[PDB]
């Protein structure tokens, strides 16, 4: 329903999965990862999630496959694959 | 009146396809109309464009909801977009894909037809510009517009061989 | 509107292209530009023409606001330049104060308006609220139905505005997206024809060091009324001017845009639909369907909104059994669109007491389908037979959202 | 990584510069903040009703009124005794900041409101389809300053907004870039913490508008700094106190070549001469800022 405003709830864009925008998809090569954390910083779509072990993982629900993380990785620990 | 819906992603020039279709149809002596889905085009985002064909001037100003023909520029769109939505039973869906029609499995009564298009583009043009090449496939699949008129349009505004191959392959 | 007989002369281009082309061919001396969806293609096209050196005796200004867009044209017009811009929506709203100023300065500035809804909430789609909200500013307002009309409207409105008996600025209104972003067959404006149709702007008094004069003086209560009276008088003069220029255009170009108002199957209509702009196209198709089934439905298109063609409308509605007025706007607090309000007002003191009802629709670009038009016609048919149930209403509210 | 307060699901292009700039801003500012966001890509892409990407309070009024709206927020917090350590932050594009919103901003700075203002400078009006703003650099092609038979694109230099805001007596003015995330976060954080009107000008390469692949947004940003076309510095009370030195500066061609909006300088007759004018701008930067 339209509220008097109309005010929106915070973080409600989660309802919009943008993973369907991808032509290419990033894939972590965990063996090559230095855990520097650059990929989490550089993601425009907050689709790089931290882990307790200090590695990172993708939220493919939202990843738009722009390839910035892959481009900025100093370890070439991310590969872009078609899809 | 015939109605055409084109599916693509921001940056893939779906509006140009719609425009070229309306230009080519008019060269054939059919009254035409073309327009983007009204909004802001985001790179990578699913987008739509539209064309109408008629023997008489087109005065209708509503959106297109039930197309006779559908063109899908990017196969990956099938996962998130209902491209067969609203299509007439005697309609045709043209899809840019390596796979053959039946492999795609779309819940529709309309004829599903496929061309690689992307490969045709990389082979002949060099770049993966599929918005114009798929129009060749459209002409071959539907017979609604002469393929020569589509060539005429693309050369006028600015490829023709890539249009020609797609016309054969469909 | 478009003449099918002209098929061999037509080309398929974007509406914005046709309008930009028409502006160029109309030979402005100063173009000002501020971008806003969905007006952008017009000014982009003009800037490309400038970049290719296609417009002689002309300067183009990329300003920093719409306020400056119109304000530059005030300065330029007063020097003697033919002036042009295009705007919409938030842009037109920002100009509000300068709109009053320009009309009061009696400067024949022309702008295309690519009608779009107004904030809040922000919305980039078609609605007539932007221009309708300017109905007091003293600008001419004409509403085009198609691309042909929208482009042709540019030279026409220059000729009207610049006429010595008028000297009022004017808006050539066309539906945002619907007309601005569509590609359709159109006859592009002819240069040599326009050079003969549209005389060069030759103002009697300008800013000129060799003939110093003062423009924009301060009027006390002893003279202000007379300025306002003369603006009204200028609008009165624009009534026959709009008819004359439309007829003259028809004679020169072979394209008849119908002047102040335009009837479609109107003469014997039991139910008359009134509307402005591109919606008329959809209406014509629906009317044809009703006509095919022998139902006496017709359209009265209002082309000139300012000046308001009261006498013309009154005469045109004389045989109707019921009138339905469609507005792409609403005066919040009245539940009525401006055309509905003004139609009733012009009909009030006449002997004709037929029911007139209103629907507001196309708010924030909400599509007007053939089926919605059919629903509205059916409701009005009932009114013709049985009387008014609801005088004014939103045609298509979603009660689920409340 | 510091927490950001922007959610996934926004409609930014793949590799969006506006998304990055706002993300870094929030990381520096923290959650005790209220954001004022004039019309533009950032606003449109994050707030399609009924959805919002913002995890902090956020208000959008109009295109022109960022400065004034932020002023009213700050004043209301003071009046109602709710100011505390809340950061009132305006975030807007080059067009909103430098062009249509400059009166609003001038008034807010002059009055000395405790606000922070962040300019996201992608050197054109992007949401509307890439039109020239005063943020547009010399000889950039835009849809209202296209290359043509008699045009090399935008004929004007970039307006110097940091200098303009310094002249307003702003206690803290800093340039930054999405190419240097940590730098941006640090500068934003500092700007928010100073009591008074502070200004951050962030360079933000737009893949859609500049014409480069979405994967290169950060790379292009770094290249702007390395060619010395974008000086990175801080001004405290109108005096430059810090500058990011560039020992190994790159010729401007390397930056210009990577972008469709400059392609015309490589195809048109006299293009190399125009490139020289841009090189001269970079050389001036080196001299003036002490790079
Ligand atoms: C008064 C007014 N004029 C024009 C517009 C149209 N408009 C909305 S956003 C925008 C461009 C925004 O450019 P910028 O501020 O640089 O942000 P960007 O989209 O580049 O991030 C324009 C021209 C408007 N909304 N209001
Ligand atoms: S940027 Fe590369 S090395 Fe660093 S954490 Fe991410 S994947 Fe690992
Ligand atoms: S590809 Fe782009 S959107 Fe996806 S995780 Fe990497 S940076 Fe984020
Ligand atoms: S045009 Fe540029 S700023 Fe706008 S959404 Fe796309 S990448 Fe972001
Ligand atoms: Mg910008």
């Amino acid at each position: 329903a339209v509220p008097i405003g109309g005010t929106c709830e915070p973080g409600s864009t989660l309802a919009n999965k943008t993973g369907g925008w991808r032509n290419f998809r990033p894939v972590y090569i965990y063996e090559k990862c230095t855990k520097c954390g650059i990929c989490q910083i550089v993601c425009p779509d907050m689709s790089v999630l931290p882990r307790e072990d200090g590695f990172f993982e993708y939220n493919y629900d939202y990843c738009k496959g722009c390839g910035i993380c892959a481009n900025e990785c100093p370890a070439d620990a991310i590969e872009m694959i078609l899809e | 009146m015939k109605e055409i819906r084109i599916h693509g992603r921001g940056g893939q020039g779906s509006v140009t396809a719609a425009e070229m279709l309306s230009v080519a149809a008019f060269e054939d002596g059919k009254f035409s109309q073309a327009f983007p889905a009204f909004g802001v085009e985001r790179r990578g985002a699913p987008v739509q464009a539209f064309t109408r064909l008629s023997d008489s001037p087109i005065r209708l100003r509503s959106q297109i909801y039930t197309p006779d023909y559908v063109i899908v520029q990017d196969a990956t769109l099938l996962e998130t977009v209902n491209v067969a939505s609203g299509i007439k039973d005697d309609g045709i869906i043209i899809i840019n894909t390596k796979e053959k029609p039946e492999d795609l499995k779309l819940d529709t009564k309309a004829r599903v037809m496929t061309v690689d298009a992307t490969k045709v583009a990389m082979d002949i043009i060099g770049l993966p510009i599929v918005n114009t090449v798929l129009l060749g496939a459209f002409a071959g699949a539907t017979g609604e517009i002469n393929v020569e008129s589509i060539k005429k349009a693309v050369k006028d505004r600015f490829n023709a061989q890539a249009i020609q191959k797609a016309y054969e392959l469909i | 509107p478009l003449n099918s007989a002209d098929k061999a002369k037509m080309v398929v281009v974007e509406g914005s292209y046709a309008v930009a082309h028409a502006a160029k061919v109309s030979r402005p001396n100063v173009i000002s530009a501020y971008p806003i969806t969905p007006q952008t293609h017009i000014v982009e096209d003009l800037s490309q023409f400038m970049a290719d050196g296609e417009i002689p005796n002309c300067e183009y200004i990329n300003v920093e606001s719409e306020f400056s867009a119109i304000s530059a044209l005030v300065g330029a017009s007063a020097v003697g330049a033919r002036t042009y811009s295009a705007t919409t929506s938030q842009g037109l709203l920002l100009m509000h104060e300068v709109l009053f100023n320009a009309a009061g300065m009696r400067l024949p500035i022309v702008m295309t308006v690519a009608n779009r809804a107004v904030s809040a909430p922000i919305n980039i789609w078609n609605d007539h609220q932007d221009s309708i909200a300017q109905r007091d500013t003293g600008w001419l307002q004409l509403y085009a139905e198609d691309v042909q009309e929208a482009a042709d409207m540019v030279p026409q409105i220059f000729k009207i505005a610049e006429d010595k008996d008028v000297l009022l600025p004017g808006m050539a209104c066309m539906d945002g997206f619907i007309l601005s972003h569509v590609y359709e067959p159109v006859v592009l404006l002819e240069q040599d024809l326009t050079d003969e149709f549209l005389p060069k702007y030759e103002p009697e008094y300008v800013l000129d060091p060799k003939n110093p004069l003062t423009f924009g003086a301060f009027a006390d209560p002893s003279t202000y009324t007379e300025f306002r009276y003369l603006q009204e008088k200028a609008m009165q003069a624009a009534l026959p001017k709009i008819e004359a220029v439309s007829k003259e255009f028809a004679e020169i170009y072979g394209r008849d845009h119908g002047g102040l108002i335009d009837g479609y199957q109107l003469e014997d209509a039991e139910v008359v639909i009134m509307a402005m702009g591109s919606l008329v196209g959809t209406l014509k198709d629906v009317v044809d369907r009703y006509r095919a089934k022998g139902e006496k439905i017709g359209i009265l298109k209002v082309r000139s909104f300012r000046p308001f063609p009261k006498m013309q409308i009154r005469k045109a509605l004389a045989n109707a059994n019921a009138v339905v007025v469609l507005d792409k706007n609403i005066s919040i607090g009245t539940n009525e669109g401006a055309l509905f309000t003004e139609t009733k007002a012009c009909m009030y003191n006449s002997r004709c007491d037929i029911p007139i009802i209103g629907y507001t629709l196309n708010h924030g670009g909400r599509d007007v389908s053939v089926q919605l038009v059919e629903k509205i016609i059916e409701e009005t048919k009932k009114v013709a037979k049985s009387g008014i149930t609801v005088e004014s209403q939103f045609a298509d509210v979603k009660e689920e959202l409340l | 990584a510091p927490k950001t307060y922007l959610s996934p699901g926004h409609r930014g292009c793949a590799g969006c510069c506006d998304a990055l700039a706002s993300k870094f801003m929030l990381m520096g500012a923290g959650p005790d903040t209220i954001v004022i966001n004039p019309t533009g890509c950032l606003e449109v892409m994050t707030t399609p009703f009924p959805e919002s990407a913002w995890q902090v309070p956020w208000i959008h009024s109009l295109f022109e009124n960022g400065g004034a709206v932020a002023s009213g927020v700050e004043a209301a917090l003071k009046a109602l005794g709710r100011k505390g350590n809340t950061r009132v932050i305006g975030v807007g594009g080059d067009g909103s900041t430098m062009d249509i919103g400059i009166r609003s901003l001038s008034g807010a700075f002059e009055r000395g409101h405790d606000i922070t203002y962040v300019c996201v400078d992608n050197e054109a009006y992007m949401n509307t389809g890439i039109q020239r703003s005063s943020g547009t650099p010399f000889d950039a092609s835009t849809t209202t300053s296209p290359a043509g038979k008699v045009s090399f694109g935008n004929p004007r230099p970039k307006k110097d907004m940091p200098a303009i805001m310094a002249a307003h007596g702003s206690p803290y003015v800093a340039t930054t870039s999405i190419g240097f995330p940590r730098d941006m976060m640090r500068k934003v954080k500092k700007a928010t913490e100073i009591v008074g009107p502070t200004y951050i000008h962030s360079h933000a390469p737009c893949p859609t508008g500049w014409g480069f692949d979405g994967s290169k947004t950060i790379e292009i940003a770094k290249l702007a700094v390395e060619t010395c076309l974008w000086p990175m510095y801080e001004m405290e009370n109108g005096e430059i106190t810090q500058v990011r030195k560039v020992k190994d500066s790159r010729p401007v061609e390397e930056y210009l070549r990577a972008q469709k909006r400059f392609k015309h300088l490589f195809t048109m007759e006299g293009g190399e001469e125009e490139i020289a004018k841009i090189q001269a701008a970079a050389d001036w930067n080196i001299k003036h800022y002490g790079l």
